C-alpha cells in the first residue's frame, strides 16, 4: 500500500500547497498544478494542489500547520493521498467569520483581506474548513460553511463570494460527531470488547469479508436500564472504526404526521 | 369560483406574457381580421424594405386548419408544463436571466431562420427551452403513458422522432436543439470545466426593470482578475 | 452515463455500421443537402450513359414521408433484431462468409432490379436475410410480443402479406425470397445434395481484410503425477 | 426396448458415477468401471462410470444434481442408456471458470481446485460439459469449451491442462447450481418424503391428472417451530418438480397502504 505517509514540518507557508519528492509523484503520476485529496482521522477530509522539493524525503510530506489542524492530526502521524482529477469549478460560496478574531474591526472584509488573498489564486477549499488571512495586524480566521457545487470548488474571477454574517463560534455542536471514542467510555469492558470483536471486521474491509462468503451480523440490541449511555457507546464505534452513523430517535418517528411517518 | 382569474394568477409573472400571447395571435389570423401574408416574416421583403414588425409577431402565429392542431396542442402544452419548471426551479431567484436567455435564443433562432428560409418560429424556441431544461435536469425518471422508463436527456430526441416518423419537418426542432446547446455552452458548461471569462452577463438596467429576490446569504460580490 | 454508445458498441462491426449507414443516409437525403432525385436508379439512365453515381445508394435510401413511418420502422426493427441473431448462430466466428453472403444477395438483387423497374433496393436484401434465417432455424417456435405458437420457417410469408396490405410492390419481396431461396440451395443443399465443388467459394481477399477468429489456446501446464 | 429408465436420487456424491442394480448389469453386459453414454431432453449428451448398487431397483438410475442438471432433466423422467467403449485418452482440455462463482479469488487456480480433483481420477468429459469442485469456501464450477479429440476424452497424467482466460458469463439457462435441491435438507425424511408423495402427480403430469377426474389437494400447511427450514422446503420442491415459485410476505400485504393492500 504505496498510499500511507508519514508527515513533517514544511518550508513553504501557502496554505494550499504540499512539498512532494519526485519519485513520488513519478510513482503516483502526479503532475504540477493538480489536486488531491487528503484524508486522515476523525473523519476530516482536505484538497491541496501538489508542488515539488527534492530536499523532503519520499516517505515524508511537507505541510503547514493549518492543514494540520484541519485534517486533526499532529506531527509523525499517517496521513493517505488520492488523485482528485474531477474537481469543479465554483459558482458561489459563503464564508464566515470566527468570533475571537473580528475584536475591534469594524469594517468591510471583502476588500482588506479576502480580495487580495483569492485574487489569481486558483486555491481549492472545503466546506468546513478553518483557514488565515494575514492582513494589517492580525490574523483573521475563517471559516467556510458552503459551497457550491458542494463540497468541491475552485476559486475563479467570476464568483460570488458572501461574508455577511455574524461572527460564528469555533465548534458549538462539532464535538458529538468527533474525538469522542474509547478514551470517553467507562464500566463496559467486557462488552465493549464484544462489540469491537463482533463489528470491527466487517467494517474496517467489507469487501473482504464478502470475499470469503460469511454472513455478516444484522441486528444487534444492546439492553439494560436506561441513562448508562448506550447511544455514546455506538457513537464511538462508528467514529472510530469509520463509518456513517445516523441516529433515529423512536418519539419524533412516532408523531410527525398521521400516515407519513 | 371564477378559475379562469385563479389560475390565471396563479401562473407566474413571465409565462404567464407569453402563454397568453401565443394563444391570442392566432384568433386574429382564424377570424381574418388581419391578413395572414402579413405574417409570414418573407426574408427577402425583411433584408430589402424595413418590414420590421415581421420577427416580432411572426414568431406567435400558426395557422390552424382541418387536422394540423393537435402539434400545437401538445406544444403549447409542452411550453406551459415545462416553463413553470424552468421558473420555478434553476432560473428561479434571477428573473432577468430567465428572460435574458429567451432574448439570446430568440436572436439566434432569427438569425438562423433569416438565413434559411422558415416561415414559423416558435416550434424550436420552444424545442430549445426544453432543451436547456433537460440538460439541467439529468438522472430523473417520468412517463408519458405507456408504463415507459425513458430517464433524461433523450426526451427532445424522443420527440424529435415523433415528430420525425408522424408526419416530417425536421429541420425546425435541430435547428431549435442546435441553438439549446450551443446556450448551454455558453452559459453553464464553458465557464465551469475550463474557467473562461464570461460572455454573457445580464445588464443592470434589467434588473432595475425588473428587481431580483433577496438572496439568502445576503448579498454579494464579483471577484473578477 | 452513454447508454446508446455502449449498445452501439455492443452491436458487431458488420451489423452496427450496416445499420449506422441506413439510419443516415434517409435523413440526409430528406435535409434536403443533395436532391433526393439523384439517387433512384433510373435503368435507362443507367443502361445509355454511365452515371456510377446510383447502382449503390438507392439500396440504402428510402424518402421517408407521412406514409411509410411505420414500414420503415418495422423493417429497420426486424433488420437489427434478426441480424445479430443470425451473427450469434451459424456465422458466429467467420464474418467473411457473412460479406461473402450479404455481397452474392446485393449483387444478384441489384442486377434483378436492372431488369426489373423497382427503384428502392432496401426491403428484399432484409427480407432475404430474413427467408435463409428462418429456413436455417427450422422447426423452432418463435413468438413475437404476443404471438402464441408460430412456427418458424413461416415468418416470411406472414411479413409478405403485412408489407402487402400495409403499402404495396409485392415483387420486389417475391423477388428478394426468390435471391434467399437460391443462396441457400447453392450454399449448404448443394454439398449433401451433389457433392461436387462448392461453387459458392470466399477469395481470399476478404480473409486478407477479416481473417476468421479461431481459438486461442494460451499457456498450461503439464498435470503428471 | 429395454433402455429407457427413471432418474432418481443417488447416494454417490461423486459427480461422475452412477448406481445400477446387478440384473440390469447382466441384462445390458455392463461390466463394473466402464464407460456409457447418456442421451436425454433437447439432444444433450453426457458420459458416466457404472457403479453396482442393490439398493436401486431395475427400472430406476440413481444419479446426483451434476449430472442430472448436465442432461437438463428432472427427477421421474425418462432417458436413454448405451455402451460406449471406445472413449481414447485425452491430449489436452481447455477449461474455464464460470463468472459468478470467482468473483475476488485473484490466485492460481490450477493447483488449488483442478489438480487435486483431476487427479488419478480417469473422470470422462465431454465439450460443453459443466462441473463443480468444492474449495475452500466456496464451490467453484467450470465449463470445459475445448477438447482433444472432441468429443470423448479421457483425463490421463500426460496431459497440457489450460485453464487460463475471460471468465464465462451464464449460458442464460439458469440451472444455477448454488440453488436449493433434495440435497440441501436434512433431519426431515419422512415430512419432505410425504410432500414429495403428494405433490408429484399434479405438478409432473397436469393432463393425465385432469383426464382421470380426481380432485387433487389444493392446500398444505407446514407448521413447526420458527427457524426449522420451511420456506427452504418450499423453493427446494418448486425448483425440484419445476414451477414458478412465488412467495408472499405476511408484512409486505399486511402495512402496504391503508385499502391498497
Ligand atoms: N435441513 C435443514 N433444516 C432446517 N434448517 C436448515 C436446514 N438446512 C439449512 N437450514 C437453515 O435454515 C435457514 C432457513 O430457515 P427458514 O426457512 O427461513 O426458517 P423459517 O421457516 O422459520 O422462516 C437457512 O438459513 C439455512 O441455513
Amino acid at each position: 500500500r504505496p498510499n500511507r505517509l508519514i508527515v513533517d514540518e514544511a518550508i513553504n507557508e501557502d496554505n494550499s500547497v504540499v512539498s512532494l519528492s519526485q519519485p513520488k509523484m513519478d510513482e503516483l503520476q502526479l503532475f504540477r498544478g493538480d489536486t488531491v485529496l487528503l484524508k486522515g482521522k476523525k473523519r476530516r477530509e482536505a484538497v491541496c494542489i501538489v508542488l515539488s522539493d527534492d530536499t523532503c524525503s519520499d516517505e515524508k510530506i511537507r505541510m503547514n500547520r493549518v492543514v494540520r489542524n484541519n485534517l486533526r492530526v499532529r506531527l509523525g502521524d499517517v496521513i493517505s493521498i488520492q488523485p482528485c482529477p474531477d474537481v469543479k469549478y465554483g459558482k458561489r460560496i459563503h464564508v464566515l467569520p470566527i468570533d475571537d478574531t473580528v475584536e475591534g474591526i469594524t469594517g468591510n472584509l471583502f476588500e482588506v483581506y479576502l480580495k487580495p488573498y483569492f485574487l489569481e489564486a486558483y486555491r481549492p477549499i472545503r466546506k468546513g474548513d478553518i483557514f488565515l488571512v494575514r492582513g494589517g495586524m492580525r490574523a483573521v480566521e475563517f471559516k467556510v460553511v458552503e459551497t457550491d457545487p458542494s463540497p468541491y470548488c475552485i476559486v475563479a474571477p467570476d464568483t460570488v463570494i458572501h461574508c455577511e454574517g455574524e461572527p460564528i463560534k469555533r465548534e458549538d455542536e462539532e464535538e458529538s460527531l468527533n474525538e469522542v471514542g474509547y478514551d470517553d467510555i467507562g464500566g463496559c469492558r467486557k462488552q465493549l470488547a464484544q462489540i469491537k470483536e463482533m463489528v470491527e471486521l466487517p467494517l474496517r474491509h467489507p469487501a473482504l469479508f464478502k470475499a470469503i462468503g460469511v454472513k455478516p451480523p444484522r441486528g444487534i440490541l444492546l439492553y439494560g436500564p436506561p441513562g448508562t449511555g448506550k447511544t455514546l457507546i455506538a457513537r464511538a464505534v462508528a467514529n472510530e472504526t469509520g463509518a456513517f452513523f445516523f441516529l433515529i430517535n423512536g418519539p419524533e418517528i412516532m408523531s410527525k404526521l398521521a400516515g407519513e411517518s | 369560483m371564477s378559475d379562469i382569474g385563479d389560475w390565471f394568477r396563479s401562473i407566474p409573472a413571465i409565462t404567464r406574457y407569453w402563454f397568453a400571447a401565443t394563444v391570442a395571435v392566432p384568433l386574429v389570423g382564424k377570424l381574418g381580421l388581419i391578413s395572414p401574408a402579413y405574417l409570414f416574416l418573407w426574408p427577402e421583403a425583411f433584408l430589402y424594405r424595413f418590414q420590421i414588425w415581421r420577427p416580432i409577431t411572426a414568431t406567435f402565429y400558426f395557422p390552424v386548419g382541418p387536422g394540423t392542431g393537435f402539434l400545437y396542442l401538445v406544444n403549447l402544452y409542452f411550453l406551459y408544463q415545462y416553463s413553470t419548471r424552468l421558473e420555478t426551479g434553476a432560473f428561479d431567484g434571477r428573473p432577468a436571466d430567465y428572460l435574458f436567455m429567451l432574448l439570446f435564443n430568440w436572436i439566434c433562432i432569427v438569425i438562423t431562420g433569416l438565413a434559411m428560409d422558415m416561415q414559423l418560429l416558435m416550434i424550436p424556441l420552444i424545442m430549445s427551452v426544453l432543451y436547456v431544461w433537460a440538460q439541467l435536469n439529468r438522472d430523473m425518471i417520468v412517463s408519458f403513458w405507456f408504463g415507459t422508463r425513458f430517464k433524461a436527456c433523450y426526451l427532445p430526441w424522443v420527440i424529435l422522432g415523433f415528430n420525425y416518423i408522424i408526419g416530417g419537418s425536421v429541420i425546425n426542432e435541430l435547428i431549435g436543439n442546435l441553438v439549446g446547446h450551443l446556450y448551454f455552452f455558453l452559459m453553464f458548461r464553458y465557464p465551469m470545466d475550463l474557467g473562461g471569462r464570461n460572455f454573457l452577463s445580464t445588464p443592470q438596467f434589467l434588473y432595475r426593470w425588473l428587481p431580483s429576490r433577496r438572496h439568502n446569504w445576503g448579498q454579494g460580490f464579483r471577484l473578477g482578475d
